[PDB]
RNA sequence: GGCCGGUCCGGAUUUCCAACGGGGCCUUUCCUU
RNA sequence: UAGGGAUCGGGUGGUGUUUUUUUA
């Protein structure tokens, strides 16, 4: 951060206070509609892989 | 002519030439009503109301239930004495179709306006 | 006979690419209006040339309403009025040649339409009664 | 030939004439014109009916026709 | 071009005082 | 019957009394008609009445709720609760547990089967929802084993094979009675019901049902309450039945009991430390409250409770870091809670308390406006139970962490080894004493040039609120006082010194000329007619007068009349003070009126100086008139009337 | 399929799950023979959707321009069913690549009422609006054979029974009818040389099958005159139709080819 | 600043430190937010969970809000983010219920209504969208459909002539 | 009817969430009509 | 009862040849 770039300029500790070497995480999320659509799109796919068992 | 009647001329020898669906403009909500209750009695299968903001275009989707709809010229009034003869000479058999009325509290069909206690004009029939 | 029609959208929230204000569009009628236009022509001017799609959609009224509200309002309908000139120009040419019965048979239509919707217009009374042709 | 009479393909719809429609619409359409002589925009209709004048270059835009009115040969235009 | 010498009350208006005044 | 089918038909237009009073009254009414002998009996046998016919789903619902009312009524009055009602629960659960060739038959019409056998059916299943509401008549000390093993052996049969109506209610009945130890039959039943709920869940493709979900709570008292809870694979494998569903978090409520219950009860299952990382999504992203609190309940219970991997367990505070900046305004607040229950109820806050301070200072720097303050409490409660040496490196980096440096060092200031904060405190006098360049004169400039981002400023203004040197910081105030908000906070700075400690004279004068060219100004202004009662004694008076006639836009008009009330010998030194306030003898108007009333009101003197200023405001009138009367904006006389309407 | 598609197991008496996509009612269903938990079903939104109940939801949706009255899966390939739909052909769907109708079965002459297979799997059987029942060869995408009579109307379900036999054909006009599904052979146990006699002209009329009268005779069916008119005249105007898209064909620039199978479909969700 | 005169609450007096601070921000506007008025606010959630502003202006300040609408609710779905923002009219009837659809949804367009009698008696209302905007559009179609059912009691389903 | 302490190791205190129902009630404020 | 092929009048779109180009 803005803070954390002119706090932490000096000193040596700073493997102790600077933890977030990892950007963010937890999206907004998603509404429920467009959920829907994403994970029954897995749905189908999860789907024609169980089937594609039945192709042979 | 009206605005029921050509409608119903229109639903009637549509199926009559044997067609699952047909169109109807300027739909008014006594042509609403009137094609409610038959399909409440399954005689038409499910309609679409079409808004623009003209009039209104039904769509009713059917399959061959039905073979005759019809108005009555003019709309008088009948009895809860009456209904019976006319159920006798507007329908061909007794236990078979619906006589159409507009009653004072809903509009319906002649049992559901017996069964009601209720009567009004008589609108038009289908069998 | 057949149709020929122009046939208004489906929306009445019109238009959204209208850059334009809705006191500019009184502004442009009321000033052909007083260059002496008539509704037809101060709708298609506007229409086409400061583009609105239609005016009764544009600002809240028609343009005969907005016409009585600024004070510029005609004394006899504008379907009357064309259709009056029509007839006396068809006249002033039959009084010209003489033996054009094509014209009088015109003409006897021309009349005959003149009091369709004159009598109509008694009916209603836009222009009052004991009102016959001019 | 036997097509859904609700709504129906979008390729038979803009196919039809457009009172015949299921719910009728317009098809003319509305387009900013470029006068060439000062370039500054107006709008202008398609079935034009008349010989609109861009009052800042009062040059010429467009000359009526029977359909849609054709553009005057050094025009620019943007459908919209 | 298609301007109209009738037709509007103020019309009415202005012929009512060329008809007075001549 | 007919009065309900055209209260809610369509062609039906209006009346006043159209809203069904009934199931309303069917509750006021069972009040006094608790007989529940004869009476009642009356009011179940109609139900009965119509439930040998035909009933849809519509009628089905709204009598359950009709005997939803009855029960609500039973709880207001329940009118004997010595057990003849529940002798008459006893009592309906034993009560729901070649001849054709000359007969004529004319018009034939066949009947259909719906109408015996449905109501075969679904008359037991209403009557088993109303008793069994009805031993939920929750009375304390009227629960005893002799009370109810007469109701085990008959619940025990509407618990397995009932079809879904009161099964809910049944298993919440069992909720209510896990804490009873029953016969040991009874117990029996209480585990052959658990593995009724086992299959429930087992054969129910969801979760989000309200069966499964009351049936989640019910295993959630049994996990809590029992001496031996078993299969474990088996609630494992619930559990991974579970974890799916909170995607959709909906009235899963139930199931985080559960979740809580055997968070508590502490059993080793692997799917948890998954389930922990859901339910901290769902905690932060979940937009409804009291559900993502009841995850914050659960994620810190296993977080506190259970064991972790040496990375995990500082790997979940760089989740906390990651969630610290997250974009709704609520999910961080429900973070900052966490945190503080983290701080809260070890050395576990010394050795995250470095990270901890940072991230809350960089969340004090956010843009959320109500977070700023949680912000705020969280740093002074993590800045006071910190150590030492973490304190001691916090205030380092607060100290030397150019507007950054003014936040920290505001910020280090609001949180505050006294003499080390005197020590910032002295670094922070130094940007103070060079904090005042020309700022308030600028602002005067502004006004001038108006009637023609100080953040520094509001830095120093919360250090001088936070305070020969404090002696040169009162002056520095006295120049800032002399951007709205923060010259008010100077204003407020500097009358909390002089009230501390020709000077009362510029200070009210600046303060007069602040409002011609706010509640803080009103507080000032009390505050400057406190001094100018505490002071050139009758030439300072006269300015302050000539000052409340220049200020006599509802701001400064009451701050004319709250200067005409300091004011008011009573007229000896108010003769040139009522120059103005007799002129104005809309709601601001309104005020205004109210105001002139008010100096009316607050005398032989001062009624002669009044008629003797009223004769010289007729006279500026005059002299007024008559250098009209030689001047003569004609139109422009009646523009004004013609432009307002 | 009701208004909202409810899935419930005979234990309770109430849904255990909704499943629809949205606001449209669900027109009919049918479930599999194999992968028993995925399951179809047909919309009033001229639609095609697809549902799991493993995972408990609906899994893909296609649209099609005319509405299907009903599907059917199949027995043996246990991811390819039949939707019978209003424009007067069936469809031989696949399952996992729903942008291609891998069969179209064409010649009806109203709307296709339902549908179902052979449970030998590679024959199956159409009753439609009008007043006939065909019976269609798997990978033909034309009419095996016809049967219709006088009394039978308006033909609304048509199944086939259990050995692949029979055909019953239930009607509008109240009747119910058996048919045989070949219909020349017989229903009784045949001595060996009776059954090799049959079974080597079978395989014999297989061969010769393109000869230019055995085709003609083995071709030659007796409609109703109603059947005929209505092909006759959809032939013209199917004729017509090709030659008017033949002179676009020839003057414009991009008319790109569609197949005949992809022809149909108007939309799909999830488009891979 | 420019609110009705009843108190608002503090969510109110954030979104209108926004306005203040877009009005901060000034010489990119033409000025444009100089005569806003808004009569009030109110934000309640979806079935989704997250929650929408409706908020009411006056009525020359629904064209007033030309073509700034778009700037500015995307300025504010940054600034007060994730919370689907819409403005709304106030107060035969049925013109009302239709024209404070018609700017409910956006300005984007209806393009026809539709409602088919299904033959249980039931009726399902559609109302048909235009063909653009569709990435932003389809994010906020069950909010719209919310928002019209608890500020009418109606029932409506969103739907574009389009694939989903 | 559910969720939260704080009095003591399960009886009294409390916050919030839902469902019914209760009360003041927001909109002809300027105008002949 | 419907369908089809033309043809006249207008319009829309396509993109090849007759056509042309700073006079309309
Ligand atoms: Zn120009």
């Amino acid at each position: 951060t803005d803070m954390m770039n002119v706090i932490d300029d000096r000193q040596v500790i700073e493997n102790a206070n600077l933890l977030k070497g990892k950007s963010s995480t937890y999206e907004v999320p998603l509404p429920q509609r467009i959920q829907q659509r994403h994970d029954r799109k897995a749905a189908y796919e999860i789907s024609r892989q169980e089937v594609s068992k039945w192709n042979d | 002519s009206s605005v029921l009647a050509d409608a119903l001329n229109a639903i009637n020898n549509a199926e009559k030439t044997g067609k699952r669906q047909v169109l109807l403009r300027p739909s008014s909500k006594v042509i609403i009503k009137f094609l409610q209750v038959m399909q409440k009695h399954g005689y038409i299968g499910e309609f679409e109301y079409i808004d623009d903001h003209r009039s209104g275009k039904i769509v009713v989707q059917l399959n061959g239930r039905l073979n005759k709809c019809g108005v009555i010229s003019p709309r008088f009034n009948v009895k809860i004495g009456d209904i019976e003869k006319w159920t006798a000479n507007l329908l061909p058999a007794r236990q078979f179709g619906y006589v159409i009325l507009t009653t004072s509290a809903g509009i319906m069909d002649h049992e559901e306006a017996r069964r009601k206690h209720v009567s009004g004009k008589i609108l038009g029939f289908v069998y | 006979k057949g149709i020929s029609s122009s046939a208004i959208p489906y929306s009445r929230n019109a238009p959204a690419w209208f850059k334009l204000s809705s006191e500019s569009v009184i502004e442009q009628i009321v000033k052909y209006a007083r260059k002496g236009l008539t509704p037809s022509q101060i709708g298609v001017l506007l229409r086409d040339a400061h583009g609105v799609t239609q005016a009764r959609v544009i600002t809240g009224n028609k343009i005969m309403r907005i016409l009585k509200s600024n004070g510029l309002a005609p004394e006899i309908p504008e379907d009357l009025y064309y259709l009056i000139k029509k007839a006396v120009s068809v006249r002033k040419h039959l009084e010209r040649n003489r033996k054009d019965k094509d014209a009088k048979f015109r003409l006897i239509l021309i009349e005959s339409r003149i009091h369709r919707l004159a009598r109509y217009y008694r009916t209603v009374a836009v222009l009052p009664p004991n009102w016959k042709y001019e | 030939l036997v097509q859904d009479l609700l709504h129906p393909t979008a390729a038979s719809e803009a196919r039809k004439h457009k009172l015949k429609t299921l719910v009728q619409g317009p098809r003319s359409y509305f387009l900013d014109v470029k006068c060439p002589g000062c370039l500054n925009i107006t709008t202008v209709f398609s079935h034009a009916q008349t010989a609109v004048t861009c009052e800042s270059c009062s040059t010429i835009l467009c000359t009526p026709t029977g359909g849609k009115a054709k553009l005057s040969e050094g025009t620019s235009f943007r459908r919209k | 071009k298609k301007a109209k010498k009738d037709f509007y009350r103020f019309q009415v208006r202005e012929r009512k005082k060329q008809e007075i005044n001549q | 019957g007919f009065a309900g089918e055209e209260k809610d038909s369509e062609n039906y237009h209006t009346k006043v009394k159209e809203i069904k009073s009934n199931k309303s009254y069917d509750a006021g009414e069972i009040l006094a008609s608790n007989i529940s002998l004869t009476e009642f009996g009356t009011l179940l046998s109609p139900v009965k009445a119509l439930l040998m016919v035909r009933i849809n789903l519509r009628n089905q619902n709204k009598l359950s709720e009709l005997l939803r009312r009855y029960l609500l009524g039973l709880n207001h009055n329940s009118d004997s609760e010595s057990e003849s009602i529940l002798k008459f629960c006893h009592q309906l659960f034993q009560e729901s547990e070649k001849e054709d060739f000359f007969l004529v038959n004319l018009e034939s019409k066949s009947y259909t089967i719906n109408s015996n056998s449905l109501l075969l059916n679904s008359t037991l299943q209403k009557f088993a929802l109303d008793l069994l509401r009805n031993v939920i008549t929750r009375h304390r000390s009227f629960l005893t084993v002799s009370h109810l093993e007469g109701f085990i052996p008959f619940l025990r049969d509407s618990l397995l094979s009932e079809n879904e109506g009161v099964v809910i209610s049944t298993l919440r009945i069992l909720i209510t009675l896990i804490r009873l130890d029953f016969s040991d039959e009874s117990s029996e039943i209480f585990k052959n019901c658990a593995r009724k709920v086992l299959n429930i869940i087992k054969v129910s493709p969801s979760t989000s049902s309200e069966l499964c979900q009351m049936g989640l709570k019910f295993l959630s008292a049994f996990i809590r309450h029992t001496d031996s809870t078993l299969k474990d694979t088996a609630l494992s494998y619930v559990l991974g039945r579970v974890l799916p569903d909170l995607n959709e978090p909906s009235r899963q409520g139930l199931a985080f009991n559960f979740l809580k219950a055997l968070v508590s009860k502490h059993i080793m299952l692997p799917e948890l430390y998954d389930i922990a990382d859901t339910t901290r999504e769902i905690m932060v992203t979940n937009h409804s409250k009291e559900i993502r609190d009841v995850s914050r309940s659960v994620y810190y219970q296993f977080l506190m409770e259970y064991d972790q991997s040496k990375g995990r367990l500082e790997k979940q505070f760089k989740f906390m870091v990651d969630n610290l900046q997250y974009p709704t305004e609520s999910g961080r607040q429900s973070v900052m809670e966490l945190i503080n229950l983290i701080i809260t109820k070890p050395a576990l806050l010394s050795k995250l308390s470095s990270s901890f301070f940072l991230a809350l200072v960089n969340v004090s720097f956010n843009d959320d406006a109500p977070r700023c303050r949680e912000m705020a409490s969280v740093l002074i409660s993590t800045m006071l139970p910190k150590l030492e040496n973490k304190d001691l490196e916090i205030v380092e980096k607060y100290i030397a962490a150019d507007n950054a440096s003014f936040l920290n060092l505001g910020l280090r200031t609001y949180k505050v080894s006294i003499g080390f904060e005197h020590t910032i405190e002295l670094d922070e006098l130094a940007i103070k004493r060079i904090r005042y360049i020309l700022s308030d004169t600028s602002v005067g400039s502004e006004h001038q040039w108006d009637l023609v981002f100080s953040s520094y400023m509001e830095a120093t203004e919360s250090v001088y609120k936070h305070g020969w040197d404090g002696i040169i910081t009162c002056l520095l105030y006295p120049h800032s006082w002399v951007a709205n908000l923060v010259h008010q906070l100077i204003a407020n700075k500097d009358k909390l010194e002089i009230s501390l400690t020709t000077i009362a004279t510029r200070i009210l004068h600046q303060l007069g000329a602040p409002s011609i060219p706010a509640n803080v100004s009103i507080k000032t202004l009390v505050n400057i007619s406190i001094l100018w009662k505490e002071q050139t004694g009758e030439d300072l008076k006269y300015t302050t007068a000539i000052d409340y006639m220049v200020t006599r836009g509802i701001i400064r008009s009451d701050e004319h009349r709250m200067d005409s009330f300091m004011s008011k010998a009573l007229l000896v030194q108010v003769l040139d003070e009522d120059e103005v306030i007799a002129e104005g003898e809309y709601l601001e108007t309104y005020y205004s009126r109210a105001v002139d009333e008010e100096q009316e009101e607050l005398l032989e003197d001062k009624l002669q100086v009044s008629d003797f200023t009223k004769i010289y405001t007729a006279v500026k009138q005059t002299v007024l008139e008559r250098r009209k009367e030689r001047r003569s904006a004609d139109k422009k006389l009646r523009k004004h009337a013609r432009s307002r309407e | 399929g009701g208004a909202k598609i409810h899935l419930w197991d005979v234990n309770r008496l109430k849904p255990v799950s909704d499943l629809s996509w949205g606001a449209d009612n669900i027109t009919s269903l049918k479930f599999n023979q194999n992968e028993t938990d995925i399951l179809a079903s047909t919309g009033s939104d001229n639609s095609i959707v697809l549902y799991d109940l493993r995972t408990n939801s609906p899994t893909q949706k296609i649209v099609q321009t005319m509405r299907t009255n009903a599907i059917c899966w199949n027995p043996m390939e246990a991811f390819n069913f039949v939707t019978a739909n209003e424009d007067h052909n069936a469809y031989y769907y696949d399952m996992r690549n729903l942008s291609r109708s891998l069969n179209v079965f064409k010649d009806h002459v109203s709307a296709v009422m339902d549908v179902d297979f052979s449970p030998t799997g590679d024959e199956i059987v159409t009753g439609s609006y009008d007043k006939s029942i065909r019976i269609y060869k798997t990978n033909h995408g034309h009419s095996r054979e016809i049967y219709h009579t006088k009394r039978m109307q308006h033909v609304f379900q048509v199944k086939y029974s259990m050995d692949s036999k029979y055909i019953i054909s239930g009607s509008d006009d109240g009747n119910v009818r058996l048919w045989r599904s070949k219909a020349w052979e017989r229903s009784n146990v045949k001595t060996t040389r009776e059954k090799n006699k049959l079974e080597y002209d079978e395989k014999l009329k297989e061969r010769f099958r393109h000869m230019p009268e055995i085709k003609r005779i083995s071709r030659h069916r007796h409609v109703p005159q109603v059947i005929k008119k209505a092909q006759e005249i959809k032939n013209i105007e199917l004729s017509s139709i090709k030659r008017r898209e033949a002179n676009e064909r020839r003057t414009r620039k991009d008319m790109p080819y569609i197949s005949e199978r992809k022809k149909q479909i108007v939309g799909t969700v999830h488009k891979y | 600043a420019k609110i009705l005169s009843q108190a608002p609450t503090e969510l109110e007096l954030q979104v209108a430190q926004a306005f203040v601070e877009l009005e901060n921000s000034s010489p990119e506007l033409k000025a444009e937010l100089r005569p806003l008025q808004f009569k009030s606010i109110r934000e309640i959630d979806v079935a989704g969970g997250k929650k929408a502003l409706a908020i009411f202006v006056p009525v020359p300040s629904l064209a007033g809000f030309h073509k700034v609408q778009t700037k500015l609710t995307r300025e504010l779905e940054k600034k007060f983010q994730d919370r689907h923002v819409i403005f709304l009219a106030e107060r035969t009837l049925t013109a009302v219920h239709d024209k404070i659809l018609e700017d409910l949804v956006f300005p984007t367009e209806i393009v026809g209504k539709r409602v088919r009698y299904l033959v249980g008696g039931n009726k399902i209302q559609k109302v048909l969208l235009d063909s653009k905007d569709v990435q932003q559009i389809d994010y906020k179609l069950e909010s719209f459909q919310a928002v019209y059912n608890k500020l009418t009691g109606k029932q409506i389903v969103f739907e574009i002539p389009s694939e989903t």
